[PDB]
């Protein structure tokens, strides 16, 4: 698929605010929602010339939150394998990425875990994040994420966006479409843009970021360490 | 254990309709014309296995598992097997595609398809308690062989079910053939993965 998106901050401050006002725009209500990601790479001791590999879940909230109710106001209080989705991604007022995806149900035999089943495929374990935030559904496919990043490392957690939320705004269109479409597609970004302004500030993420080793080539990661 | 693959290469491609016609009395059902596709991948890197295998079975849509060292991994780009929690929470972008042309247009820098045969229009007849499938192999030459596929309700009742398929062999004079009905790992869980290694396994890839 072919991703256009754009990206954002806000302090804690202006969250209630924020969602108030993408309840209004797109007359729905904010969904939460979490992902684990892990990310690999080819192995450099094979030394092949980097398509990283990206395998991501949801994980049930029960594991996140400890312990009345759930909802979006969570956010300020901050052997098979399972199923994964496997992602390989590559790259103007907008950015926009090429995804290629597949779908892992379940493995068995010897090495199992995901993580031989990578090694297997000659990758090897690069990085470990978390993303908790709600959701608003708007019109175009148009889909806005609000928030918090983890970088799970041996050594403790950390949140990259302490002090704040991160904002994506993007939309998902198929490979090979007009180069009307796409114009189109970034015209429906660049309106929620200029609607949003004042609000928070929407752009794509440099080069510097965009390559800073903290980053692992991740446009998500790369957005959230720019503010 | 409740499959296995028996791969028949002393035929013709009329072996199958052969075995169709001596199972025939005992058909209840049939179902829909069914394909396989068999990928043998070879590994770039120099030394540190290098094969890898790849079966697509297509059944109202496709899923794919690959084979490596006595290990398997399922996948799919089919709409209907995509859990649909990953679709809500943007782990998916809820529109795959094959894990093959994921690794042959972006890890080709290390795996190279060598082969692939393929099994079309295959058949599948119901009998009672057993799912027989049948398809002909091809290859680049040509007709490789029949191939059977055997999967039963129950586990106790498989090896007599296997065995009356074996008979109507003898009969039809399918003299020369190979039985797999080896689990991945004797843990046995996954029955897709267990029939993948089956293929494997008779078609000695």
């Amino acid at each position: 698929v072919q991703q256009l998106s754009l990206f954002g901050s806000i302090g804690d401050d202006g969250y209630d605010l924020l969602i108030s006002t993408l309840t209004t725009i797109s007359g729905n209500p904010p969904l939460l929602y979490n992902s684990l990601c892990t990310v690999w790479k080819p192995n450099p001791s094979y030394d092949v010339e980097p398509n990283r590999i990206k395998l991501s879940k949801e994980v049930p909230f029960s594991y996140l939150i400890d312990e009345k109710p759930l909802n979006f106001r969570i956010l300020k209080s901050f052997e098979s394998c399972s199923p994964w989705s496997l992602q390989i991604s590559d790259i103007r007022s907008v950015s926009m990425q090429t995804i290629a995806e597949t779908i892992i149900l379940s493995s068995a035999g010897k090495n199992s875990s995901v993580s031989s089943l990578m090694n297997g495929l000659g990758y090897v374990f690069e990085f470990q994040y978390l993303t908790i935030g709600v959701k608003f559904f708007m019109k175009h496919g148009l889909i806005l994420e609000l928030q918090k990043i983890w970088q799970i490392e041996e050594a403790g957690n950390s949140q990259i966006t302490s002090g704040g939320f991160l904002l994506k705004a993007y939309i998902n269109v198929s490979r090979g479409t007009d180069i009307d479409r796409i114009n189109y597609t970034e015209t429906v970004l660049m309106n929620l843009k200029k609607e949003l302004q004042g609000y928070i500030e929407l752009s794509v993420p440099d080069r510097q970021s965009m390559d800073s080793r903290v980053a692992h080539g991740n446009i998500l990661i790369a957005a959230a360490l720019e503010h | 254990g409740k499959s296995a693959v028996i791969f028949v290469e002393r035929a013709t491609p009329a072996t199958l309709t052969e075995l169709k016609d001596a199972l025939s009395n005992s058909i209840l059902s049939v179902r829909d014309p069914w394909s396989i596709d068999f990928r043998t991948y070879r590994c770039s890197i120099k030394n540190l296995s290098k094969l890898m295998y790849s079966i697509t079975f297509h059944h109202h849509g496709r899923q794919t598992v690959l084979i490596k060292d006595n290990s398997a991994m399922v996948t799919t780009a089919a709409a209907a097997d995509i859990p649909p929690a990953l679709v809500f929470n943007g782990s998916s972008t809820g529109v795959p595609e094959s894990i093959d042309t994921i690794l042959s247009s972006k890890l080709s820098n290390i795996w190279m398809q060598r082969q692939l045969i393929k099994g079309d229009a295959g058949e599948t007849l119901i009998l009672d308690g057993l799912t027989v499938r049948l398809v002909n192999l091809f290859s680049s030459t040509g007709f490789k062989g029949l191939l059977i596929e055997l999967q039963a309700d129950e586990a106790g009742e498989f090896e007599t079910k296997i065995a009356g398929i074996e008979g109507h062999l003898a009969e039809i004079r399918a003299k020369e053939y190979k039985t797999s009905s080896d689990s991945l790992g004797p843990d046995t869980s996954n029955e897709i993965c267990d029939l993948a290694y089956q293929y494997v396994r008779a078609l000695e890839l």
